[PDB]
RNA sequence: CAUGGCCGUUCUUAGUUGGUGGAGUGAUUUGUCUGCUUAAUUGCGAUAACGAACGAGACCUUAACCUACUAAAUAGUGGUGCUA
RNA sequence: AACUCCGUCGUGCUGGGGAUAGAGCAUUGUAAUUAUUGCUCUUCAACGAGGAAUUCCUAGUAAGCGCAAGUCAUCAGCUUGCGU
C-alpha cells in the first residue's frame, strides 16, 4: 500500500528536470532542499516528495 | 558532587521514576525494599535487571523508584523499565562508555522491553458497540 | 599506507572526524546518530581503539565536530540549529550557541580558543565568543555555506586571522575577522563545493565538490594554481601535516595526492563483504593524525576505518 | 462574574447565536451578513455586517438606536455599555449568506427559477470566486418535488479545506405552493486568502531556477 | 558462589541459582530437548525465562507465535471459558503448581514432561470437508507442524478444564494428571483419546 | 509596586498566544520580574447528541468539542503602568481578568 | 404520497462528469483501457484521443517519541533550614 | 472493580443462584398505593452449560472488570466515553 500518487510522482519529476545538479542521492539532505526549491503545504507531503525524488535519482545514476 | 542520574520507565499508564545516585546499595521502591513488590508471582520481574548483568554492579549505587498510574501488572513492568534504563544511563555519564554497551547488550538480547517501552496503546471505543472493534448483536427479524 | 582495523560504535554516517595535537590517541567523531564519541586508540589489529565517552544531547544530525589543541574542549555543529561546547572529560556541555535560522553545517575555533566560527544553511556565517555571544554575522553567500575553515596564521603570532568559507553558490570566500569584512573571493567552481581545507602553514587552499575535481589556490598569492580531476563526487578533503600530501574522500574510495611531484600516492578501496557495486560504502570524513602518520575515514558503513602510512621497502 | 469559565465561554456562544438569529430576522431586508462581538471593559461593542448601511443606519440615528435599546433590554445590559456599529460588507459578491438572501428575495418578486439562479452564479463568478453552486429544492412547478442545481467553476468538498474555502447558507423561502429550499455554496479561491492557508494542500509550486555560466572564468578578485 | 552484600538484603536463595543460570521458577532449561523432529523450530525451550509472564507481541506476524516459549503458551491457554479471560496471574499460579506436582509423581524435569506431552498429543493426519453439492464428503489431509503444537496445547488444557470442572481436585492437579498421562501414550488422557480418534477418522477417509 | 496576576482564557490558540506575547513584551520593555505564561491543561468540552431528529436509521452518534485554553501570568508592577498594559492588549475572543492581589 | 431542513440507506465500495477531437442516421460511445500493481478509476504503461473536474489520496483531530527550545506555589524534584 | 495473599467451606441445587414474598427503618418529592430508591432481618424458585438456528470479532483486539458523563429531584439492568 506504498503506492505514491500522481501528486507526489508528477511533482518529483518536475523537480528533477530543472534541479538535477543540486539533488543528492541522500534523503536527509534532499528534504532540506525541497523546503527551498519548492513550496509544499504540509511536512508529510514534502517527505513523500523528497523520498520519491531520492528513489528516482538512484535509478537515474544507474541508467 | 553526589553523582546522580534520574530517569523514567513506562507501561500503559504507569510511570516509574528512578533516582540513581552513588552510594551503598539500597534498592527501594516507593520507600520499601525491592524484595516487597507484591503481586508476588511477578516479583522476579523487578529482578531481571538485577540478575541479567549481575548483582555486583549495584554495590556502589543507590536506587529509589516511585510509581504512579497503571495497574498492578502495569506498574511491575514499569519499575524494571526504569531500573534497566537507570543503570545504563548511570554508566553513560559517570563510568566508562565501553561498559555501557556491555550492559545494553545484555538487556537488549533479553528484551522484555527493559530499555524500550512498547508502543501498544488503547484503541478508542466507537458507537454501536461496547468495544473498539466489538459491535452490538443485530437481530434481523 | 596500510590499515590495521576499524572502529565500531556509531549507528549512522560518521560525518566528521577531528583529532588533537595534545593527545595523539584521542579521536573525536560525530555522526548521523546525534552523538559524538571520544575514542582511545590502542594500536591493535583487532581493535585499534575503543570508545570511552559518548556525547549525546543533540536533537538531529551532527554535521561537524572539532577538538582544541590540548583536547580538553570540543565543539559540535548539528542540524538542530544549535552548536554545543563540550568538555571531553565528564561529557557535559558548558555553553549552547543559538541564533542560526537553519541547519549548522560546520564549526571551527581558532588556536587560542577566542573566536568560534560556524557556517550554516541560512547562507550566513556567525562568529561566536567563548561564552555564547554572537559577535557578528558575516553574510554574503547566496546559498548554503557548506563548510568553513580557519586558516592557521604564520609564525611569531601576527594579529591577522582569515577564514575560508565554501558554499553551494560556487564561490570560495576568504574573510577578514580583523574588520569582519570579505578579504578575497575565489571563482571557478562549476558545481556545489562540498568541502575545503587549508595547508598546515596556511598558504594553500584546496577545495572540491560535485564535479569530480579539486582546485588548489594560493591565499598568499591570490592566484589559482591549477586543478585536478578525481572522476568522483568529492565528500571530504584533508592535507597531510608533514608529508605534504592531500587526501580526498571520493564516492569510490580514498585518493591520496602528492604534489611534489604530481602523481597519485594510493587509491584506498577497503574490502566490503555482502554488498553490490552500486551500494558501495564511501568515506564522508577525513582526519590526518596530529603526528602525521595516520589518516582516519568515517564511512556510511557507520564504521570508522584507520589507515597509517608505511614505507614499502 | 462568579461564574466558571466553562459556563462563561459557553454562555458567550449562545449569546452570539441569539444575536445572529435576531439580525437575520430583523435586518432581512438590508442584506445582513453577520456580526462579531468585542467583549471589552467599558462598553462591549457589536458590529453589524450589512450591505446597505444607509438603510440600517436610519434617519438621524433611528433604526440603530432602536436596535441598541432592543439588545440591552433583552440581554439586561447596563445603559451605555453596548454600542452597535455598521460597517458594510467585504465584497458582497462572495458571501453565501448575502447571496442566499439575494436568491430568496429575487424568488419572492416572481422571477423564474432558472433565471433567478443563473443570475446569482454569474455574479459570484464575476466577484472572483473559483466555484459556486446553487441548489433549489422543493415543488418547483409541479405537485411532486424535484431539485435543481446550478453550478459553475469547481467546488471541493472533501475535508479540512471545506472549513477553509467553503461558505454555505441555507434559506427557507415561503411560496404559494409550499416551501422551497435555497442552498448556496461558494468556494473562494485560496490565492486571495489573507489569513490562514493560501493554497490547496496538494498544490506544489516549483521555483524556477536561473541558468548559470559554464566556464565561470577561473581567477581571483581581491579587495 | 561469592555472595554480594549490600544495603538491600536480596535473600540468599535468589541470586545463588540465578546470577549464573537464568532458571525457571526453580527449573532448568538445560538438558531439555524436543525428541520429535518436525517440532523443533516450533517448540521453543531455547531462551530461558524466569516466569511465564511475557507481555510480548506475538500476534503481529504469521509465525512469530512459534518463538513464544511453550510454557507461556500453556498459561495463555488456561485463561479460557469466559470467567477466566484476562486472568493470567491466576494461570501462572496453576502452572507453577503444576510443575511442582509433575516433579513429585515422576522425578524427571517437569519442563521435559511438558514437551513430551506436546510431541505426542498433536494429530498427525487430519480430515477436511469437501462440499460439492449435498452429502458434503470428507477428505483426509496432512497437518502442519505448527498446527500440531497449536492443537496439542488446545487438547491438553481443554482436557484439564473438563476434568477439573465439577470436581474436588484442583485445576493444577488435573493439568498435572493430563500432562503425565500424555507424556507416555497411556490413553487415560483426554488428548490422547482425542488424537487417535482424529487419526482413525482420517484413515477411513484417505 | 504591587503583586498582580493576569489570567487569560480563550477558545483560539493563535489569538491568545500573541496577546500573552504582547504582555511579556511590554513586561521586559521596562524590565520587571516575569513569572511568565504558565499554560493550564486544555479543556475539551464534549457534547454527544445522537445525529438526528426522530430515531430512524442506524444509531449514529456525533461528538462536538469546544476547547478552552487558559493562561495566567503573575506580574508585579508600579500602579501607573498597570492600567495601560491591561487596556492596550484587548482582542476579540480573548477574555482577560486581572486580580488585584 | 403535497413540501423544507436534518438523517438513514443504496454503498465498510471506487465511483462520477464536462470541453475539443474520433465512431455511429440515432439512442449512445471513446476518453473512463489488454496486461501488471494498489486499500483505491492507486499507479506503471498501452493507446483515436488530448487536456481537465469532483470522489480516493492529500487535509484536520487524536494516540505514541524528544534528558531539545520556551518556565511553572493552580505540576513536580533535589538540597537546605525546623522537627518525628 | 476484577486482581493478589491468608483462612473457612468441601462435589451436597450446598456456605452455588437470589427470583418470589413478609415485617421494620430511612431518603427524594406537594404527593411514593399499582412496592421511586436505599438499608436490616426473614422467605430460598427455576437454573447442572442450553435443540434447529444465529450474532460479533484479527492485537493492547476479543473477552473479563469497574468508573465518569447523558437522562436526573428521585430512579441505570440503557447509552456515550474511559481506563484496568
Amino acid at each position: 500500500g506504498r503506492v505514491r500518487t500522481k501528486t507526489v510522482k508528477r511533482a518529483s519529476k518536475a523537480l528533477i528536470e530543472r534541479y538535477y545538479p543540486k539533488l543528492t542521492l541522500d534523503f536527509q539532505t534532499n528534504k532540506r532542499l525541497c523546503d527551498e526549491i519548492a513550496t509544499i503545504q504540509s511536512k508529510r507531503l514534502r517527505n513523500k516528495i523528497a523520498g520519491y525524488t531520492t528513489h528516482l535519482m538512484k535509478r537515474i545514476q544507474k541508467g | 558532587a553526589v553523582p546522580s542520574v534520574q530517569t523514567f520507565g513506562k507501561k500503559k499508564s504507569a510511570t516509574a521514576v528512578a533516582h540513581v545516585k552513588a552510594g551503598k546499595g539500597l534498592i527501594k521502591v516507593n520507600g520499601s525494599p525491592i524484595t516487597l513488590v507484591e503481586p508476588e508471582i511477578l516479583r522476579f520481574k523487578v529482578y531481571e535487571p538485577l540478575l541479567l548483568v549481575g548483582l555486583d554492579k549495584f554495590s556502589n549505587i543507590d536506587i529509589r523508584v516511585r510509581v504512579t498510574g497503571g495497574g498492578h501488572v502495569s506498574q511491575v513492568y514499569a519499575i524494571r523499565q526504569a531500573i534497566a534504563k537507570g543503570l545504563v544511563a548511570y554508566h553513560q555519564k559517570y563510568v566508562d562508555e565501553q561498559s555501557k554497551n556491555e550492559l545494553k547488550k545484555a538487556f537488549t538480547s533479553y528484551d522484555r522491553t527493559l530499555l524500550i517501552a512498547d508502543s501498544r496503546r488503547p484503541e478508542p471505543k466507537k458507537f454501536g458497540g461496547k468495544g473498539a472493534r466489538s459491535r452490538f448483536q443485530k437481530s434481523y427479524r | 599506507l596500510v590499515l590495521r582495523g576499524t572502529l565500531e560504535g556509531h549507528n549512522g554516517w560518521v560525518t566528521s572526524l577531528a583529532t588533537s595535537a595534545g593527545q595523539p590517541n584521542l579521536l573525536l567523531s560525530a555522526s548521523r546518530d546525534k552523538t559524538l564519541i571520544s575514542w582511545k586508540l590502542t594500536g591493535d589489529d583487532q581493535k585499534f581503539g575503543v570508545p570511552v565517552r559518548s556525547f549525546k544531547g543533540h536533537s538531529h544530525i551532527v554535521q561537524d565536530c572539532t577538538l582544541t589543541a590540548d583536547g580538553a574542549y570540543a565543539l559540535s555543529a548539528s542540524w538542530d540549529k544549535t552548536l554545543r561546547l563540550w568538555d571531553v572529560a565528564t561529557g557535559e556541555t558548558y555553553q549552547r550557541f543559538v541564533g542560526h535560522k537553519s541547519d549548522v553545517m560546520s564549526v571551527d575555533i581558532d588556536k587560542k580558543a577566542s573566536m568560534i566560527i560556524s557556517g550554516s544553511r541560512d547562507k550566513t556565517i556567525k562568529v561566536w565568543t567563548i561564552k555564547g555571544q554572537c559577535l557578528a554575522t558575516l553574510l554574503g553567500h547566496n546559498d548554503w555555506v557548506s563548510q568553513v575553515r580557519v586558516v592557521p596564521n604564520e609564525a611569531a603570532d601576527d594579529d591577522s586571522v582569515t577564514i575560508i568559507s565554501a558554499g553551494n553558490d560556487k564561490m570560495v570566500k576568504a574573510w577578514n575577522l580583523n574588520q569582519f569584512q570579505i578579504e578575497a573571493d575565489f571563482i571557478g567552481h562549476n558545481s556545489n563545493i562540498n568541502t575545503l581545507t587549508a595547508s598546515p602553514d596556511g598558504t594553500l587552499i584546496a577545495s572540491a565538490g560535485k564535479d569530480g575535481e579539486i582546485m588548489l589556490w594560493n591565499l598568499a598569492a591570490k592566484k589559482a594554481m591549477y586543478t585536478l580531476s578525481a572522476q568522483d563526487e568529492v565528500f571530504s578533503l584533508a592535507f597531510s601535516p608533514n608529508r605534504y600530501w592531500l587526501a580526498a574522500a571520493t564516492a569510490t574510495g580514498i585518493k591520496v595526492f602528492s604534489l611534489d611531484p604530481q602523481y597519485l600516492v594510493d587509491d584506498l578501496r577497503p574490502e566490503f563483504a555482502g554488498y553490490s557495486k552500486a551500494a558501495e560504502p564511501h568515506a564522508v570524513s577525513l582526519a590526518w593524525s596530529a603526528d602525521g602518520q595516520t589518516l582516519f575515514a568515517g564511512y556510511t558503513d557507520n564504521v570508522i576505518r584507520v589507515w597509517q602510512v608505511m614505507t614499502a621497502n | 462574574a462568579l461564574i466558571s469559565k466553562k459556563r462563561k465561554l459557553v454562555a458567550d456562544g449562545v449569546f452570539y447565536a441569539e444575536l445572529n438569529e435576531f439580525f437575520t430576522r430583523e435586518l432581512a431586508e438590508e442584506g445582513y451578513s453577520g456580526v462579531e462581538v468585542r467583549v471589552t471593559p467599558t462598553k462591549t461593542e457589536v458590529i453589524i455586517r450589512a450591505t446597505r448601511t444607509q438603510d440600517v443606519l436610519g434617519e438621524n440615528g433611528r433604526r440603530i438606536n432602536e436596535l441598541t435599546l432592543l439588545v440591552q433590554k433583552r440581554f439586561k445590559y447596563a445603559p451605555g455599555t453596548i454600542v452597535l456599529y455598521a460597517e458594510r460588507v467585504q465584497d458582497r459578491g462572495l458571501s453565501a449568506v448575502a447571496q442566499a438572501e439575494s436568491m430568496k428575495f429575487k424568488l419572492l418578486n416572481g422571477l423564474a427559477i432558472r433565471r433567478a439562479a443563473y443570475g446569482v452564479v454569474r455574479y459570484v463568478m464575476e466577484s472572483g470566486a473559483k466555484g459556486c453552486e446553487v441548489v433549489v429544492s422543493g415543488k418547483l412547478r409541479a405537485a411532486r418535488a424535484k431539485a435543481m442545481k446550478f453550478a459553475d467553476g469547481f467546488l471541493i468538498h472533501s475535508g479540512q479545506p471545506v472549513n477553509d474555502f467553503i461558505d454555505t447558507a441555507t434559506r427557507h423561502v415561503l411560496m404559494r405552493q409550499g416551501v422551497l429550499g435555497i442552498k448556496v455554496k461558494i468556494m473562494r479561491d485560496p490565492a486571495k486568502s489573507r489569513t490562514g492557508p493560501k493554497a490547496l494542500p496538494d498544490a506544489v509550486t516549483i521555483i524556477e531556477p536561473k541558468e548559470e555560466e559554464p566556464i565561470l572564468a577561473p581567477s581571483v578578485k581581491d579587495y | 558462589f561469592t555472595p554480594v552484600v549490600l544495603a538491600t538484603p536480596i535473600p540468599e536463595e535468589v541470586q545463588q541459582a540465578q546470577t549464573e543460570i537464568k532458571l525457571f521458577n526453580k527449573w532448568s532449561f538445560e538438558e531439555v530437548e524436543v525428541k520429535d523432529a518436525s517440532l523443533v523450530d516450533y517448540v521453543q525451550v531455547r531462551q530461558p525465562i524466569f516466569v511465564a509472564h511475557t507481555a510480548g507481541r506475538y500476534a503481529n506476524k504469521r509465525f512469530r507465535k512459534a518463538q513464544c516459549p511453550i510454557i507461556e503458551r500453556l498459561t495463555n491457554s488456561l485463561m479460557m471459558n469466559g470467567r477466566n479471560n484476562g486472568k493470567k496471574l491466576k494461570a501462572v499460579r496453576i502452572i507453577k503448581h503444576t510443575l511442582d506436582i509433575i516433579n513429585v509423581l515422576t522425578d524427571q524435569n517437569p519442563i521435559q514432561v511438558v514437551v513430551d506431552a506436546i510431541t505426542n498429543t498433536g494429530p498427525r493426519e487430519d480430515t477436511t470437508r469437501v462440499g460439492g453439492g449435498g452429502a458434503a464428503r470428507r477428505q483426509a489431509v496432512d497437518v502442519s507442524p505448527l498446527r500440531r503444537v497449536n492443537q496439542a496445547i488446545a487438547l491438553l488444557t481443554i482436557g484439564a478444564r473438563e476434568a477439573a470442572f465439577r470436581n474436588i481436585k484442583t485445576i493444577a492437579e488435573t493439568l498435572a494428571e493430563e500432562l503425565i498421562n500424555a507424556a507416555k501414550g497411556s490413553s487415560t488422557s483426554y488428548a490422547i483419546k482425542k488424537k487417535d480418534e482424529l487419526e482413525r477418522v482420517a484413515k477411513s477417509n484417505r | 509596586i504591587i503583586k498582580i496576576r493576569i489570567t487569560l482564557t480563550s477558545t483560539k490558540v493563535k489569538q491568545l498566544e500573541n496577546v500573552s506575547s504582547n504582555i511579556v513584551k511590554n513586561a521586559e520593555q521596562h524590565n520587571l520580574v516575569k513569572k511568565g505564561p504558565v499554560r493550564l491543561p486544555t479543556k475539551v468540552l464534549k457534547i454527544s447528541t445522537r445525529k438526528t431528529p426522530n430515531g430512524e436509521g442506524s444509531k449514529t452518534w456525533e461528538t462536538y468539542e469546544m476547547r478552552i485554553h487558559k493562561r495566567y501570568i503573575d506580574l508585579e508592577a508600579p500602579v501607573q503602568i498597570v492600567k495601560r498594559i491591561t487596556q492596550i492588549t484587548i482582542e476579540p475572543g480573548v477574555d482577560v481578568e486581572v486580580v488585584v492581589a
